[PDB]
């Protein structure tokens, strides 16, 4: 929680910093450097826009989530339930909060697909309050609400492709409305 | 796709930040058409002032061929 | 956003003075109108979809706006127009409840005029649709509340020019 | 069209069209004459197709043209038929372009919202298109009908 | 080239204000027999609910004037409110008034009125149309009534006509009751109260007895406007201390405390051995009509 | 089985007692409608 | 349409 | 419930319930008997509220109970009255709780999906609830009717 | 989350039944307890910081947990421990007001054991601290309200054990 | 006020105010008369409230008005009384609006940074507000003082 | 973006017209060209790396552009210039396949001229490099297919200049 770096792109004059922010963005969203699973880079124009200050880090981050590469890595191999928790991990830094959030993103996936889901997370108020427009998302250590810390911990203590299991398949309800 | 180029000045309300913040305070950015309504609402709720909006990409009045 | 109370507070605070008799009167007047505003707000929320349905049928349907070549032609743009009106009515209701148009400046008239001019949305037709919303609401909430809702719907109309 | 769709798919990967994207563009352009024929047969008998389709719809949904129905009354039945001609016109757009994008951009994005506001039962609008597909299928050869039906059915599915 | 629907609408526009208004009323009567039924659920009638309350609250004279204003396109707030409504709402609004006219809540067309020669022919044309064509013509007949700031105007207004016997009772001939019923049906409260003692008391339907001349006087000014009560039969006897106890029944041809135009009523008059009334009881008799029932 | 709450059988008697009247069969004909001239103009 |  | 609603509002801000919230709760518990009487009234006259309102609905919307209508036939008509019974019961839940969440969580979240899947015209459902609001209002005093009306209007405003 | 009122409603809803006389009795019982719950809640909120301070003093301080190497040692961990105790007291107050523990199962206990066991937080020591909070608040709000708060603080402790 | 807080909460869900929120607003406007009474009391007694509070504070904190103290000298001690008057005026704003928001936005965001820059011992500012609370609570009834206490306490809490 | 086909479709939809005789003639023209477009695209794709390499070698290398003080000097600038040329050829191919230049406006020229002027990217040297891509491409796809490609590479040049 302390021994980390937060990539906050405060200027675009330093191209080395811009490139460092970009490569951190790839590592955050895709969980590692892209070279061993791309042929050629499909993000070059996106990097050009960020580097030219035409977009912000938030737009770059969403551009990564709506890319074909992201779809291949973290949508096609897994069911929509697991897509949700990997989504919040990569873009919000945490496991899903509650069943309402799982419901909310399950409807988006069921009706509009992957790009709508990414757009919902990154454009939400929580994202802007936490990471804002200029900061690459990063792992969080939420205290509240209940179970968010241990669920986020289980998500971030696994290596990529470590297993094919759901950390948060759904929150067991305490009171079944209607049952 | 159609895209807006928007300028906005978003102030700080509940904190006195010490890092440099100009980049996230007064900025100009490209927003996909399908995100502008939501994005405009978000900036407005954060107290932001939308100072300029332009249709950077696309044409007004298109019925077919939005990409 | 600021309601009628916070507006009176801000007027005194900018001058660094306590709330004097005139400011207390304004607070009293707002308090006394509270029941009427909450009544009108309850009526609008119950009929909000109906209000927009009938305002559109009265001001936009079966006209050049909705025929091919009109900005409201295509289901895509028709729905986009219906959404805008739906947001106008709800925000005019907030403004009426709060007794102050600041929420309209901040959450309606903040970049909206420039977005409309970029996309070619006709302001004239938008203002007429809003005016039709004002007519439809007055038939539902009465005259005293309908006049108040008209004040804030008019604020939006003139905000768009 | 099929061309724009291919280009968008390729530009999403920052790469040139793959062999398959090129084959289908080549196949589509060579078939242009057949698509233009179907578009012409549909355009020619549009008046017939809609009016025959409307009567079949009413026999399926007599409620919509009875007191309380959305299409009740002469002017409302005429508007309802007007809408059937809209979605026939968009089906010809789909056929020639080889893509359902023109159909979505003009007449299926937000349609559910538009008909909610107007009070039209959208499933009856789906049935209306199901009737036009049947009437239109009889005016063309089986193969001209198989390609035309695909774009009718896309409208039927999107309106459920 | 039939084009019946617009041609029929053209003929309606040529009828004078009176004929147009008379026509739609007589069209209302045919509804369900030769004309189409109404489906008020297909209109957003909540828009007209407030205007329909104002008309109900009007006096009989004002109500008819209100509807004449609609047909004459006079500039009144009701006509302005009317003009802002949608076509379906307008037709549904007129339908409600016709329903209430039959229910007696709103003043009726002049007694024994006859549809004019031209209007009856336009009605018959409508009667021969299909259902869908009928509603379209009906929609357009009323679409233009009320007041619209622009190109509008009628050649001739159609004012309402400017406009009391003794009531017979079977088995009862007491003058005190006779003056009351005639005075009541005449809305002459300034005279009806003089049949009640200064310490008299009245019992309205579904109410406790109200004791007091001024109270009973006020009640008449409030809940008995334009109210018609017909006694048909009764009986008179002395009961106690010389007081005379008359029980005359009948019917009420006017809505009252949730009653209908055809509800039977009863009076129990209790008046002094030497004259005017000390107590009276009024009770609408319940019957398959149970629309005046509350819950607890 | 004994009827339970929410089962529409519980409301069949109410439905039969209401006995709602269906609309008459419509006689409208598509072939006799001029679409262009009949669509409303506002 | 029957629910039985 | 009013208590749950204020608790979730306070928890969302990681704070104890404010004096304003605590005063609203105190008033609600102290006016408790008056609300339960209104709920008792609605409950006891549920048969007549639904029947009369249902009778009015089909008069207002005869198409729904005509051939091709969603409620055509006695059996479908029964399910429509059942649904009205469902929504009346929910209104009584809202009355005694001083909050709409029991109504929302049971019968308004996803209502559009449910009724579009069934083909039911949802706005007619809004009309059916509207009809129940008049019948119920005419069975109680104006002040009691106002308290129940708020919850009737919430259901109406959501489906419509 | 479910309070005393929605517990009645939910039990009726799952059977599809309107509220009968017995159900109204349960609602009345809770309405009669409303004044007691509200007064206790306001006293606890106004004394929350001091309730925890005294609970910590008598249950945690001057022990192994606060000496170097201990879980409460370091200012961050001490501060986190006070924050956690603030949470337990605040959610018990929610539960006491609601008259229902379901909020504790949902917003407190869900994943709590896993959290503490992974961090090395001493479960017995936190249970002793909460029990100290139970004792302290009882001496502030009285036996009747103290026993009502005791139910929901004891509910948390039983969840953790 | 609670009006803005309700609207902001309603606008986050793009919804109308629910019946419960409207009822809370109605209760708030009814209690407006009591809120105004308290604020008038504090405003009318402001000069005596600050003067006595200052005397009480200085006896408790002679260091601040001693040589080297931030408020040392007539000019500095007068400025310190002015700050106490500022926060009394803010507490009046909180009273009439029924919420601490005007206090937070005018006088508690960044308050530590400002006073640390000026060399003002923040704990002595917090103490002054405690003194004003004591004096002020003696000029009004138990209920009115309890009402006003929340705003006095809020200032103290944010100054720890 | 609109290809040639959607340009016709959109042109009819704004009128609400079915595809008339003239509209089908435009579609016929494009359907006839389609074979040439696809073949030329498949040739450019297989040789895009080569095409840019000789374009630069003939146009920019061993000149003051690549020498110190030139705008291609430094490996970062050289890579950026090469990247831009790769974009210009690939998007010209897109526009050539589609038969319309709208894709160039939406995905190449959006802010390009302002970017180049602010950064001091020499327009004249950039135009020469694109002309060089044109000449090399024409020698690979034949004269006629190189005429179409040249229209879209000329379109990019007009946008910059
Ligand atoms: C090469 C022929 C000439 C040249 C090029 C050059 N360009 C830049 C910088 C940028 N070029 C672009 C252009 C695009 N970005 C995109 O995403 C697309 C759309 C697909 C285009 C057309 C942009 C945005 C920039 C700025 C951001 C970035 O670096 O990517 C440079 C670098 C300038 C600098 O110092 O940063 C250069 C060198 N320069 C020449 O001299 C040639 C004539
Ligand atoms: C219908 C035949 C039965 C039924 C269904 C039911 N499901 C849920 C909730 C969820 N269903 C899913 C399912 C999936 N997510 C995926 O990614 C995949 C792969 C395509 C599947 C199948 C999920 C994740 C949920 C939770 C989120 C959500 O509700 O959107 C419910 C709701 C349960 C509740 O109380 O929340 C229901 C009712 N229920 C039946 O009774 C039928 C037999
Ligand atoms: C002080 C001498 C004057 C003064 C200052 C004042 N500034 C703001 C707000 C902002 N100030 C900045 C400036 C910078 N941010 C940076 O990152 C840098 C670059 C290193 C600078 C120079 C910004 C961006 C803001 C807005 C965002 C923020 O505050 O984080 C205010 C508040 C404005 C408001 O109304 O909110 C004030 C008061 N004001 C005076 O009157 C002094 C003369
Ligand atoms: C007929 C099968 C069904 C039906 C139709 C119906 N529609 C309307 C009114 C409108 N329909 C549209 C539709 C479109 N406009 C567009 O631009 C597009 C894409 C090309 C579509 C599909 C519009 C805009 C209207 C509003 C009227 C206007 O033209 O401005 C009605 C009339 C409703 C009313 O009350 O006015 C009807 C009857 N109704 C049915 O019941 C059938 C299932
Ligand atoms: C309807 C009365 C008229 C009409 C509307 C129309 N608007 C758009 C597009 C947009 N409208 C907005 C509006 C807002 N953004 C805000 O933040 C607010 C405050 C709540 C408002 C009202 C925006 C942002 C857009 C663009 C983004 C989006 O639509 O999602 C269109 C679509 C235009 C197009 O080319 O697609 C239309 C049709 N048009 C008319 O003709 C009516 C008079
Ligand atoms: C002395 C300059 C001031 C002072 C000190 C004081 N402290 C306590 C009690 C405790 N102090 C600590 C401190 C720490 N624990 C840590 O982990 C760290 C960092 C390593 C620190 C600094 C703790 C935990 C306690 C609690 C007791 C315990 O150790 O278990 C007291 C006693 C308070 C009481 O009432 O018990 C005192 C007196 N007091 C002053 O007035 C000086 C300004
Ligand atoms: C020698 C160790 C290897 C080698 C070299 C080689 N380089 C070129 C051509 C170029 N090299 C550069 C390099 C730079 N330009 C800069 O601005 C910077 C930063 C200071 C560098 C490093 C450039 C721009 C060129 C282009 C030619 C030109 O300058 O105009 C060649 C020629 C390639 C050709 O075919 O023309 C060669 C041979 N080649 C090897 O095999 C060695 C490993
Ligand atoms: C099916 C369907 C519907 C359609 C519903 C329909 C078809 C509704 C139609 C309802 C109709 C036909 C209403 C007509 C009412 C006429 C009245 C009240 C006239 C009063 C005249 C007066 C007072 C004049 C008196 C007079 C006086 C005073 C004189 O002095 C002398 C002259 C005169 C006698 C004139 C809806 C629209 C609801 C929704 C859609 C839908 O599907």
């Amino acid at each position: 929680r302390q021994q980390t770096k937060v990539f906050k792109l405060v200027s675009t004059y330093d191209k080395v910093a811009v490139k460092n922010a970009i490569r951190a963005a790839y590592r955050q969203v895709f969980e590692r450097d892209l070279e061993p699973y791309i042929i050629n880079s499909e993000f070059t124009a996106l990097e050009s826009k960020l580097s030219n200050n035409e977009i912000n880090v938030k737009e770059f981050i969403e551009g990564l989530g709506t890319s074909e590469l992201y779809m291949k890595e973290f949508y096609a191999p897994y069911p929509n339930t697991k897509v949700i928790e990997m989504g919040t991990k990569h873009f919000l830094g945490r496991a899903p909060l509650n069943q309402k959030e799982i419901q909310q993103y399950n409807q988006i996936l069921a009706s509009q697909g992957l790009k709508a889901f990414i757009g919902a997370m990154v454009n939400g108020m929580e994202y802007l309050q936490t990471f804002g427009e200029d900061t690459v998302p990063y792992r969080r250590f939420p205290t509240l609400p209940a179970a968010n810390f241990p669920n986020t911990e289980r998500l971030y203590n696994k290596l990529t492709k470590q297993d094919k299991e759901l950390v948060v398949p759904s929150f067991t309800p305490v009171v079944k409305v209607g049952g | 796709m159609r895209m807006f180029r928007i300028t906005a000045c978003v102030p700080s309300q509940t904190r006195i930040r010490t890092q440099r913040e100009l980049q996230n305070t007064y900025f100009t950015k490209l927003v996909p058409y399908d995100n502008w309504f939501r994005e405009q609402q978000r900036i407005m709720k954060m107290g932001g002032k939308i100072v300029k909006v332009e249709l950077a990409t696309g044409r007004p009045g298109t019925n077919a061929g939005l990409a | 956003m600021q309601d009628a109370i916070t507006a009176v507070i801000n007027s005194a605070d900018v001058q660094g003075k306590y709330l004097d008799g005139a400011a207390m009167d304004k607070l009293k007047s707002y308090f006394a109108s509270g029941e009427l505003r909450v009544r009108a707000a309850s009526v609008i929320s119950a009929n909000a979809a109906t209000i927009v349905k009938e305002a559109v049928a009265k001001s936009l349907l079966y006209s050049d706006v909705t025929r091919p070549g009109g900005n409201m032609y295509t289901t895509r743009r028709y729905a986009a127009c219906i959404r805008d009106l739906d947001y106008y009515l709800r925000y005019a209701t907030y403004a009426m409840l709060a007794g102050d148009a600041s929420i309209l400046d901040e959450r309606v008239l903040n970049g909206l005029k420039e977005t409309y001019n970029s996309l070619g949305v006709p302001i004239s037709s938008t203002v007429q649709a809003i005016q039709a919303i004002k007519e439809v609401t007055a038939s539902l909430v009465g005259a005293d509340a309908g006049k108040e809702m008209g004040v804030y719907l008019d604020y939006i109309c003139s905000g768009l020019s | 069209s099929i061309v724009t769709k291919s280009i968008v798919n390729a530009d999403a990967e920052a790469r040139y069209l793959s062999p398959g994207e090129l084959d289908r563009i080549k196949a589509f352009v060579t078939g242009g004459a057949a698509r233009l024929r179907i578009a012409e047969t549909l355009t020619g008998s549009r008046e017939t197709i809609v009016k025959q389709a409307g009567d079949r719809l009413f026999q399926k949904r007599p409620d919509i043209v009875s007191p309380g129905g959305n299409a009740y009354g002469e002017e409302m039945t005429a508007t309802c038929l007007r809408d059937m001609d809209y979605y026939l016109r968009l089906v010809t757009y789909g056929v020639v372009s080889g893509d359902v994008t023109p159909i979505e951009e003009i007449g299926l994005v937000g349609v559910r919202e538009m008909y909610r506001s107007l009070g039209t039962p959208i499933e009856a609008v789906a049935q209306s298109v199901r009737e036009m597909k049947e009437v239109a299928s009889g005016l063309m050869s089986s193969d001209d009908a198989a390609e035309a039906s695909a774009y009718f059915d896309f409208v039927i599915g999107k309106m459920s | 080239a039939a084009d019946v629907v617009p041609a029929t609408i053209a003929r309606f526009s040529q009828l004078n204000a009176e004929d147009q208004l008379a026509l739609i009323w007589f069209a209302y009567l045919e509804m369900g027999k030769t004309l189409t039924i109404a489906a008020p659920g297909a209109a957003s009638m909540q828009l007209a609910e407030n205007a329909l309350k104002e008309i109900q609250a009007m006096g009989p004279l004002q109500q008819t004037q209100a509807m004449c204003d609609l047909a004459n396109r006079a500039d009144t707030p009701l006509c302005r409110t009317y003009a802002s409504w949608s076509p379906n709402i307008k037709l549904g609004f007129w339908y409600r008034l016709g329903e209430l006219m039959e229910q007696g809540f709103v003043a009726p067309i002049p007694a024994g009125y006859q549809l004019s020669a031209n209007a009856n022919a336009v009605l018959a044309t409508i009667q021969g149309l299909e259902s869908g064509q009928q509603i379209t013509v009906l929609r357009n007949a009323v679409v233009d009534m009320g007041f619209t700031a622009g190109k509008d105007g009628k050649r001739i207004a159609e004012p309402v006509v400017p406009p009391r016997t003794k009531v017979s009772i079977e088995g009862v001939t007491n003058a005190t009751v006779l003056n009351y019923m005639d005075n009541l049906n005449a809305n002459d409260f300034d005279t009806l109260i003089e049949l009640f003692t200064s310490d008299g008391a009245l019992q309205p339907p579904f109410q406790r007895p109200i004791v007091g001349k001024e109270n009973v006087l006020r009640f008449f000014r409030e809940e008995c406007q334009n109210l018609k009560l017909i006694p048909e039969r009764g009986v008179t006897e002395p009961a106690e201390d010389g007081f005379t106890q008359i029980k005359v029944t009948g019917k009420v041809q006017t809505p009252w405390f949730g009653g209908n135009v055809g509800m039977n009523i009863a009076w129990r008059f209790l008046l002094n051995p030497e004259g005017k009334i000390f107590f009276v009881a009024i009770d609408l008799l319940a019957s398959p009509k149970e629309l005046l029932n509350f819950a607890r | 089985k004994k009827l339970t709450a929410g089962n529409p059988m519980n409301f069949l008697g109410m439905a039969r007692s209401i006995n709602p009247a269906a609309n008459t069969i419509p006689k409208v004909s598509a072939q006799n409608i001029n679409i262009e001239a009949s669509v409303p103009r506002r | 349409r029957r629910f039985i």
